[PDB]
RNA sequence: GUUACGGCGGUCCAUAGCGGCAGGGAAACGCCCGGUCCCAUCCCGAACCCGGAAGCUAAGCCUGCCAGCGCCGAUGAUACUACCCAUCCGGGUGGAAAAGUAGGACACCGCCGAACAC
RNA sequence: AUGGCCGAUGGGCCCCACAGGGUUACUGACGUCAGCCAAACUCCGAAUGCCGGUAAGUCCAAGAGUGCGGCAGUGAGACGGCG
RNA sequence: GUGUAAGUGCACAAGGGAGCUUGACUGCGAGACGGACAUGUCGAGCAGGGACGAAAGUCGGGACUAGUGAUCCGGCACCUCU
């Protein structure tokens, strides 16, 4: 006999890249998805592809507003 | 406080956690004994280490 | 036998033998019930058969409930063939039975007869099982 | 020939280059269509068939 | 008894209102450095509020409640454009030049845009 | 400063909702009156917009009453569980600890403004 | 997907037309009461593990980690515990 | 319902409709993701010249993720190169 599947894409290495407390630079990738489980808030920027980035730097942090799961930056304070 | 702990069993077996928190605590071999406080981190450690280590409290 | 009108998946994995059962732990439905008390895979024939054998012990009068559907297919390879090929189509159903979990209920007059019907299923079943009572 | 084509869309007022994909079905062959340009500004870009 | 069965055009107006002003809020947010001017608009008055999102806190707020405007003998129009020259200036009293400007869910044009015209003549960029 | 109050917001956006049954119209919010004007309906001045102030709180909005429906919901226990002990007991230790249930929880906070007060 | 309850729906019967009716030995959806199931179901939801930070520990040592370069070998794994 | 598989999402709409349009741009790109390598992916932001919008602002193709083929070789157009 023979089987019809076999079949599999490519692992796309999504998730959450930097976490609560993480600081992070602008640009730089918080969340890979594909829709919004996790929405954009403070200083984070929704790519093309469903894709969270900082505007600014600062320290991750993870909220909610309405329901939505957001993620927010929120600033460094240097001393 | 203090808290005596004796190495009796072997790293043999043991996992990569419970022989670094051995060494952690500053055992090498059995019946090395070393000399800590009751603190929530060798608590912790002892926690971990139990089954390879005989404790007794100092005083 | 009974067998479901239809399946979403019909090629699944084993059921987990594994744990106690949480529901269907008690009566709900009669009088007096068999509960289990071994890990199995209870299939369209033992269940049938079980029905069976409770219906002829005692006839007309009283009735008789069965918990348990089996929706869960179970594969079978073809014979003579090599491990391979593909996963092999389904042959038995079957409803994974945790213990704890009453299987086949009545509501009978005397529960001798009642008490006997239900060990003739029991020895028609695959496990230990044990006779139980709405009353406690 | 497919009916979604390379279309290579051309400039007026030089003929210069733009690229993008254009259905042939559609009863024409000339998709009007401004863009920038190198060496100008915006102005409209027919396809040279 | 009664019992009216379908929701008023009332309760219809009030709602989509609000919906298309937090429809355009998606986008617009105000801050002490380009604070949100909200409008409100009745059939009878208008009223607007600098706003701060953050704090969720207003700077400065005009109406064409007071006596200085509801004095006009004109339109509702000439109600507006007065309002618009009191908030700018008291927005400039605030130490504001800079904001965006919320219509509340309501249609640019007539008051709300006589409003803001007048505000942008009295020196607010928007 | 006080409102049966008008806006703008906030909350681990439901302890906030829905549905009650009894109420309110000071300014305001509103329905509401008309389309001459900006504007508008893939038709409609219903809406959007504009001009208005005849009457009405009927509704929205607002206030009080609530465990009626939904929502929240511990504790303790259980399941499950990392480590450990244990020659099958998936047995047991010390840690973590649900879901469901049950007991019980019925909006709050801020800014501005209005009338009044002052 | 189990049993009840209701009862559309149809099948029959009788009024016997054709409609409209009652009535049922029957099927009996939907809904509802109770009990259940799921790797490709989830209103929920752990422990662990993971990421990060932080304070310490080890610290005459783990002979750690990272970067660069020289030299490799390996790239047939096995059993056991757990999933 | 989302052009189309499934999933994640979308009612705040990313779903439905209308108007205007061509950013289905040029030059670039802080910083990141992913990572044997080669591939691949997101990207705020600056400018140019534009579209829409009153304005804020958005627009470097499409709700997202598939819809494709290294290099060699050669072809076409343009270029103040040889």
């Amino acid at each position: 006999s023979s089987s019809r599947n076999g079949r599999d894409s490519a692992a796309q290495r999504l998730g959450v890249k930097r976490f609560g407390g993480q600081v992070v630079k602008a640009g730089e990738i918080l969340v890979r998805q594909r829709g919004t489980h996790f929405h954009p808030g403070v200083n984070v920027g929704r790519g093309g592809d469903d894709t969270l980035f900082a505007l600014a730097p600062g320290a991750v942090e993870f909220g909610a507003k309405r329901g939505r799961k957001t993620v927010n930056i929120v600033p460094v304070a240097r001393p | 406080a203090e808290l005596k702990i004796t190495q009796v069993r072997s790293t043999i077996g043991a996992r990569w956690k419970q022989r670094e928190s051995l060494r952690t605590l500053g055992l090498k071999k059995i019946r090395q004994s070393v000399v800590r406080e009751d603190n929530a981190q060798t608590r912790g450690l002892i926690n971990t280490v139990h089954h390879l280590v005989e404790v007794e409290e100092v005083g | 036998m009974l067998i479901p009108r239809k399946v979403k998946h019909r090629k699944q994995h084993h059921p987990e033998q594994r744990g106690i059962a949480s529901g269907g732990t008690s009566v709900s439905f009669g009088d007096y019930g068999i509960q289990a008390l071994e890990h199995a895979y209870i299939t369209n024939r033992q269940i049938e058969s079980a029905r069976i054998a409770i219906n002829r012990h005692i006839k007309r009068g009283g009735k008789v409930w069965i918990n348990i559907f089996p929706d869960r297919p179970l594969t079978k390879k073809p014979a003579e063939t090599r491990m391979g090929s593909g996963k092999g189509s389904p042959e038995w159903w079957v409803a994974n039975v945790k213990p704890g979990r009453v299987l086949f209920e009545l509501s009978y007059p005397d529960e001798k007869t009642a008490r006997d019907a239900l060990t003739r299923a029991i020895h028609k079943l695959p496990i230990k099982a044990r006779i139980v009572t709405r009353e406690e | 020939i497919r009916p979604i084509v390379k279309l290579r869309s051309t400039a007026g007022t030089g003929y210069t280059y733009v690229t993008r994909k254009n259905r042939r079905n559609d009863p024409d062959r000339i998709v009007l269509r401004k863009y920038d340009p190198v060496l100008r500004r915006h102005v409209e870009f027919r396809e040279e068939r | 008894a009664h019992k009216p069965v379908g929701q008023n055009i009332s309760e219809v107006r009030r709602n989509a209102r609000l919906r298309r002003h937090a429809r355009l809020r998606k986008k617009v947010a105000g801050t002490a450095e380009v604070p949100r001017l909200v409008v409100n608009r009745s059939a009878r008055h208008i009223h607007v509020q600098l706003v701060n999102d953050l704090n969720g806190t207003t700077l400065a707020a005009a109406s064409s409640i007071e006596a200085d405007v509801r004095a006009i003998d004109g339109d509702k129009k000439a109600h507006s454009v007065r309002v618009g020259q009191l908030i700018a200036e008291r927005a400039k009293a605030a130490g504001v030049e800079t904001v965006v400007f919320d219509r509340g869910g309501y249609t640019y044009g007539g008051r709300i845009a006589a409003l803001a015209d007048a505000a942008r003549e009295a020196g607010l960029k928007f």
